[PDB]
């Protein structure tokens, strides 16, 4: 069975904790606690081409609670970069993400998430969101509160990873 | 010791460790990392064993965190060991480090530079020592390292685009402190030293700090040309990634000597997919790049438009059959190049036509534009949207691609989202993440399309024309324009009826550009007759068009929507036959079909008689003058009409002949629109109507509930019984047919609104207008009480208490009916696709049909809030009578009798729609002259209406999101999300609202120029100079920066800002109710809470001037705030605040005060 | 939801830029 490391880069109160419990238990979570240093949440996704599994390090998004920063992400086979629509401190933030992640692991997939999406106001309209154009990344928008497309960053890493572009989800 | 790191990092790297020892790993390399002798120990784990790349990264990892952290309190022989063990680690590289190795260590060496270089150049003749702090040996050992080997010579290339990226590509701060020094230094390091001379001036200490006096680039060129040669892709790659931060800033002649341009163009000939990506990249750097010098910039344009063969060769290669998969390794570079070319067309005013050099760069932008890939595409269209509106292009454009584009975007005029198996959703499940961004997308891509064929039918009308007579001869003579021709009803969704809407919008876009070339042509003498020959051909198109007899009700009604654009531009020439045209074709009987039934087809009819309406609605607003000629046989004609058309196009055909009666001078204006409007006006003031309208049984005997209920019983169904369930019958659809039709007839709310707001439409002048405002007036003031009345009717159906008194079998059907089914992208996993999937399954569910009684008391509801906004355009005639703000709001807000509850079960929704419809116009409706009889009538009800209506809500969201912490259902966050927004919405409205009638006082604290309306000015004289409106004024406004709401609060803060100025007018009663509320709202909801961020700063402000203010003509307040805080020093806060003139230091001050609140 | 009404300032459905003035 396939195993691939999935690192989740974002800056603080994005979402990326609440993002990986609701993919594990399937609850959403209310209450913001900062993820101290990193945890690694084993991810398995049942697909028509056999099973895949993904061991997704959930980083702090914090600086002084960050630990290893950079050295979360050696050998590192996956990325999503979360940025917050509601706040665009975030999205400014996301290049950083994106410059520090590839300095380690260059020629990996990344996906940029915008999570929080459920909220009618938001503070980075979708015109703003080009950085996915300009790195050649994938924007998929998602919400953990709402799981809007709370599957489909996997999905699309899981089909660039794997090799197989026709590669669905079937559970 | 190094083992327990080496543990630590084992336990925090391995899959198999739990979190918690993880995170007790991470514990000790971080207390590991706070020790004074970290960058020793780094700089040792880092030289002992390169064998372990974590541990040497951790190392490197060490030594960055002192070298970015504690890089202050180091001293200069600390920096300087620092230094020297950042300098042995890179000259110590080896093949087998790894990539992120080499960035680290380059990542060491930029910092130590950007924290070293150039420090002693800002001194005069700087000694040997300050030299050596300052690096002045940087070149040098940068040099040295480009010749230790191939792996030094990557890091020296990583070294390099670090340091040139944060210098200038980024916004660092370390540099942002010292960038005139660390910006010329690369200037000298990168240009040989007589380049540099020419452009700067400084001395020989700069000149010590370059080493090797040729330069850089007179290195990285001639590498980047022999990797090229040699054909080395990663040496090629490496070189690409350095070179592309090193060209937007240095000298152009640098530029210039080494023939950089032409190794991009060798770069770009070449087949690797990363080097082509970067040589376009730089590229566009360097045509977008500033130039001091023009030659240069001259000559770069004219070696990237000498190339553009090489260009086509480049994107020819480049292109693949996406029919089996797209090819991710170069699609991405398709679309870099396409975004490329696409900006060249700047220069084109410059280049000196010698060899075809425009021709070929403009065939080879049409030929990107046939990419199949809309995104692709979609690049040029901008393009050639600046190209045709410009007129430097335009004789150079004509001359070679106008017609290849005429006929690309005439066959680019189709619905692609629609087209099954199209070549363009191969690329839109890559470039787009849902159907409905690709279909908007569509939207845009057709819209640009259309823009370009009506600039090209403006520029060359005469062969636009031509060729389009051409196409639509070919096309109606094909077996799909005769299927089109000899059919009733096609298929909406298929390529029949498809092709022939693509040829009516074409049709369109040429009219439109003709409209434009009346404008674009210089008005000179041959204007007239040019003019005149294009009205004859587009009257030849029109008949030509006409004598089709085109039958399908879908396209018939896009013909009639192009009608009008021909009668805009021919005026009275085609007048009469399109408005025959128009009204025969809106009484077509259609045998085949009846239109009863509410059939797929029978829509399309319908739509085709309502646009016909509308048309005709739209043509008499236009030429009314002119149809006064033939007013009386179009009486006539309409008359015998009558009987056979529909109440709602019997209204708009009313409505015409209503604006044909007024704006056409006619004689005896008053009979006419009697004879009109009275007959329609009628059913308001009907006996029976006006005496049941006040009793709810009435109500929903005239509704049809009855009739419901007794159809549920023939139909032997119960409460019990689920109606999602339950098959519909035939009976229930004549039932609902024959109860929205009684409906509509007997409240004439459609009828009401557009004979008022086309009246309106009516006036030119002030006489007229007061004429018109008097001849409303009988027909008004008796009908807004029941207009009124009947607003309350509808509120008062949503009120469960209400129900009770209906029959048992139909509880649950008043219930079903009320609720609504909005649905939200992103509020939900479900996409609109199966949202419509669920309300198409209902259809044939007796479910559909609460749903469908819903929708009338909606619909209803809407109208006649519509109404009411148009009778308060009617002016003076809706303000100056005294029973009106109380006869509308009353109606509006049900206070139920023991409870103090606004309208109980409305809706958010219909809160928000109610507010935005009725009682913003009517705000913003007042005539200046009688605002002093209505709004104070109207505002002191409005805003304890207001509060009361968000506090409830507000209040009921909140306790419903805390008693029920977890949703059974996905189902019920769906609904929280939706509530939540539309709360959210409610409340935007209802600060909107205190905005337009008082206005607020701009974010800067000390700014308050923004003007005031006179509109807006006249209201603050009403509110502040009076208790009985100001007093629920504050509480509305007390209450709206409370509410947890960034966006109003903040506003809501900078209103007050602008009412701070007169509110506190020295009035008794405003000044004490204003020292218990707003102190207690603003600090402790407000300035304590975090969730208030930027609301935190300006209600800040707001609370010093506040403070400052009522602690100098009020003791109480000192003493009222000493109580809140439980201590401090008002007295001692107070004075020290007056004796400080900054508003910054004032900040601080308050801060300190609002902490310790908080503390305590 | 409501029905579209044409006004006497924009009853021209033309499309045409605002700011041509002229060739
Ligand atoms: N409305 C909404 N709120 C969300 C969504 N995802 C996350 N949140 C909110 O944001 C919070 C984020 O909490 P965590 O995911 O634990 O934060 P974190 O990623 O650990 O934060 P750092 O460690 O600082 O990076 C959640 O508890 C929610 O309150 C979402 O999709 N929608
Ligand atoms: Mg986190």
């Amino acid at each position: 069975v396939p195993t691939f490391k999935l690192v989740l880069v974002g800056d603080g109160g994005t979402g990326k904790t609440t993002f990986v419990k609701r993919h594990l238990t399937g609850e959403f979570e209310k209450k913001y606690i900062a993820t101290i240093g990193v945890e690694v949440h084993p991810l398995s996704f049942y697909t028509n081409f056999g099973e895949i599994k993904f061991d997704v390090w959930d980083t702090a998004g914090l600086e002084k609670f960050g630990g290893l920063r950079d050295g979360y992400y050696i050998n590192a086979q996956c990325a999503i970069i979360m940025f917050d629509v509601t706040s665009r401190i975030t999205y400014k933030n996301v290049p950083n993400w994106h410059r520090d992640l590839v300095r380690v692991c260059e020629n990996i997939p990344i996906v940029l998430c915008g999570n929080k999406v459920d909220v009618k106001e938001r503070k980075v309209k979708a015109k703003t969101i080009t950085f996915h154009r300009k790195k050649n990344l994938q924007y998929y928008d998602i919400s953990a509160k709402s799981n809007y497309n709370f599957e489909k960053p996997f999905l699309w890493l899981a089909r660039k990873l794997a090799g197989n572009p026709q590669l669905e989800f079937v559970e | 010791g190094a083992s327990q790191i080496v543990s630590a990092l084992d336990v925090i790297y391995s899959p198999k460790s739990n979190n918690s020892q993880r995170q007790e790993a991470q514990k000790f390399l971080d207390e590991v990392k706070l020790c004074s002798e970290s960058p020793f120990w780094g700089y040792e784990i880092a030289l002992q064993n390169p064998t372990n790349s974590i541990l040497k990264y951790f190392g490197l990892g060490l030594l960055d965190h002192a070298v970015k952290k504690n890089w202050n309190d180091y001293d200069e022989g600390k920096r300087v060991a620092l230094r020297k063990w950042v300098m042995e680690l890179n000259f110590g590289v080896q093949d087998y480090d790894t990539r992120y190795i080499k960035e680290k260590l380059a990542t060491l060496w930029v910092e130590v530079a950007k924290r070293t270089w150039g420090e002693a150049l800002k001194q005069t003749n700087p000694t040997e020592e300050q030299l050596l702090t300052s690096w002045v040996d940087m070149d040098n050992n940068l040099f040295e390292l480009w010749n230790i080997n191939q792996s030094s010579r990557e890091l020296a290339l990583i070294i390099f685009r670090i340091l040139f990226e944060d210098v200038f590509l980024l916004d660092d701060l370390i540099v942002l402190k010292r960038m005139t020094v660390i910006q010329p230094l690369c200037v000298m390091i990168v240009c040989p030293i007589e380049v540099f001379a020419i452009k700067y001036k400084f001395s020989d200490k700069w000149t010590k700090f370059k080493a090797n006096e040729e330069g850089w680039f007179s290195v990285w060129i001639p590498e980047l040309n022999n990797a090229l040669q040699q054909n080395n892709s990663e040496y090629i790659i490496r070189l690409l990634e350095t070179l592309k931060t090193c060209l937007n800033w240095p000298l152009t002649e640098v530029i210039v000597r080494n023939d950089v341009l032409s190794s991009l163009l060798t770069c770009l000939s070449s087949n690797i997919p990363r080097a082509q990506s970067m040589a376009l990249d730089s590229i566009h750097i360097l045509l977008t790049r500033p130039y001091s010098n023009e030659s240069h910039y001259q000559m770069t344009i004219d070696r990237v438009f000498d190339n553009m063969d090489l260009l086509d060769s480049v994107y020819e290669s480049l292109l693949f059959d996406p029919t089996d998969d797209i090819d991710e390794t170069k699609y991405p570079i398709i679309k870099k190049f396409v975004d490329m070319i696409s900006c060249l067309y700047v220069c084109v005013p410059k280049i000196k036509e010698t060899n075809g050099q425009i021709q070929k760069y403009f065939k080879l932008v049409l030929k990107t534009t046939y990419n199949p890939s809309l995104i692709v595409s979609g690049l040029t269209l901008d393009l050639w949207c600046t190209c045709l509106r410009n007129d430097e292009y335009l004789p150079k454009l004509e001359k070679y691609v106008i017609p290849d584009l005429l006929q690309f975007a005439a066959d680019a005029l189709v619905y692609y989202e629609q087209i099954d198996g199209h070549i363009s959703k191969k690329f839109a499940e890559i470039d787009f993440q849902s159907k409905s961004e690709f279909q908007t997308f569509c939207s845009t891509y057709r819209k640009r399309i259309r823009d370009i064929i009506r600039l090209i039918s403006c520029v060359e009308l005469d062969l636009t024309y031509d060729w389009l007579n051409n196409r639509l001869n070919n096309y109606f003579s094909s077996p799909f324009g005769q299927q089109v021709l000899s059919s009733t009803f096609l298929d909406h969704k298929l390529e029949p009826y498809l092709g022939a809407l693509s040829q009516y919008m074409i049709v369109e876009c040429f009219i439109n550009g003709c409209i434009r070339w009346k404008i674009w042509y210089p008005t000179g003498d041959d204007y007239d007759e040019k003019l005149d020959s294009i009205l004859q051909k587009l009257e030849i198109l029109s008949n030509q068009l006409i004598a089709l007899n085109l039958r399908e009700p879908l396209l018939l009604k896009k013909q009639i929507q192009n009608f009008a654009l021909f009668l805009t531009m021919l005026k009275d020439n085609v007048l009469f036959t399109l408005l025959e045209k128009i009204i025969t074709s809106a009484t077509m009987d259609y045998p085949e079909i009846n239109l009863e039934e509410r059939g797929a087809e029978s829509d399309a009819v319908r739509d085709l008689r309502y646009a016909c309406g509308i048309e005709l609605n739209r043509m008499a607003l236009l030429m009314p003058e002119s149809l006064k000629k033939i007013y009386p046989d179009l009486e006539s004609v309409i008359a015998r009409i009558m009987p056979n058309l529909s109440y709602h196009e019997k209204i708009s055909f009313k409505s015409f002949l209503l604006i044909i009666v007024l704006k056409s001078s006619l004689d005896m204006k008053e009979e006419r629109f009697a004879a009109i409007v009275d007959p329609e006006l009628l059913a308001w003031s009907d006996k029976t109507t006006v005496v049941g309208l006040s009793d709810l049984h009435w109500f929903m005997e005239r509704l049809g509930i009855v009739q419901i209920a007794e159809y549920f019983q023939r139909r032997d169904i119960d409460e019990n019984s689920d109606l999602l369930s339950i098959p519909i019958d035939d009976e229930g659809k004549e039932l609902k047919s024959e109860l929205t039709k009684r409906w509509q007839s007997l409240f004439p709310v459609r009828a009401t609104r557009m004979f008022i707001h086309y009246s309106m439409q009516s006036i030119k002048t002030d006489e007229e207008f007061k004429m018109l405002q008097d001849l409303w007036r009988p027909r008004i003031v008796p009908i807004l009480p029941y207009i009124t009345r009947l607003l309350y009717q509808l509120q008062s159906y949503h009120d469960p208490d209400n129900w009770k008194g209906l029959p048992t079998v139909v509880q649950s059907f008043v219930k079903y009916s009320t609720i609504e089914r909005f649905w939200e992208a992103g509020a939900s996993n479900k996409s609109k696709d199966e949202f419509i999937d669920e309300h198409m399954k209902a259809m044939q569910t007796l479910r559909d049909f609460a749903d469908s009684v819903g929708h009338i008391i909606r619909y209803t509801r809407e109208y006649t809030l519509l109404v009411l906004s148009a009778i308060s355009s009617l002016g003076s005639v809706f303000y100056l009578l005294d029973e009106s703000p109380d006869l509308l709001l009353n109606s509006i807000a049900i206070f139920k009798p023991g409870s103090n509850e606004i309208s109980p079960g409305v809706s958010t929704h219909g809160w928000k729609h109610i507010m935005n419809i009725a009682i913003r116009p009517i705000l913003k409706g007042c005539p200046k002259d009688c605002l002093g009889k209505f709004m104070p009538a109207f505002l002191p009800k409005l805003f304890e209406i207001l509060d009361l209506l968000l506090c409830q809500k507000w209040s009921s969201h909140m306790n419903d999101m805390d008693m029920n912490p977890v949703p059974t259902d996905d189902d019920q966050m769906t609904e929280e999300i939706l509530e939540e927004n539309l709360l959210r919405q409610l409340t935007t409205v209802v600060v909107r609202i205190v905005i337009d009638c008082v206005g607020q006082g701009n974010a800067n604290p000390n700014s308050a120029k923004s003007r005031l309306n006179n509109h807006q000015m006249e209201m603050r004289k009403i509110i502040f100079n009076d208790l009985n409106t100001l007093a629920p004024f504050l509480k509305l406004l007390n209450h709206l920066i409370s509410f947890k709401d960034t966006k109003c609060s903040f506003n809501s803060i900078l209103v007050m800002k602008c009412c701070l100025t007169s509110v506190l007018n020295q009035n008794n009663t405003v000044d004490e109710y204003f020292t218990f509320e707003v102190m207690k709202n603003l600090l402790l909801n407000v300035l304590c809470n975090s969730a208030f961020k930027d609301s935190f700063h300006e209600a800040l402000y707001a609370f010093t001037v506040i403070f400052l203010t009522l602690c100098k003509e009020y003791p109480s307040a000192r003493a009222f705030l000493f109580e809140i805080s439980n201590g401090y020093n008002i007295d001692e806060l107070y004075r020290n605040l007056r004796s400080v003139d900054e508003y910054k230091t004032q900040r601080a001050l308050m801060i300190d005060f609002i902490d310790w609140v908080k503390s305590t | 939801l409501y029905s579209p009404l044409i006004h006497t300032q924009s009853a021209v459905p033309v499309t045409i830029s605002p700011n041509l003035v002229a060739t």
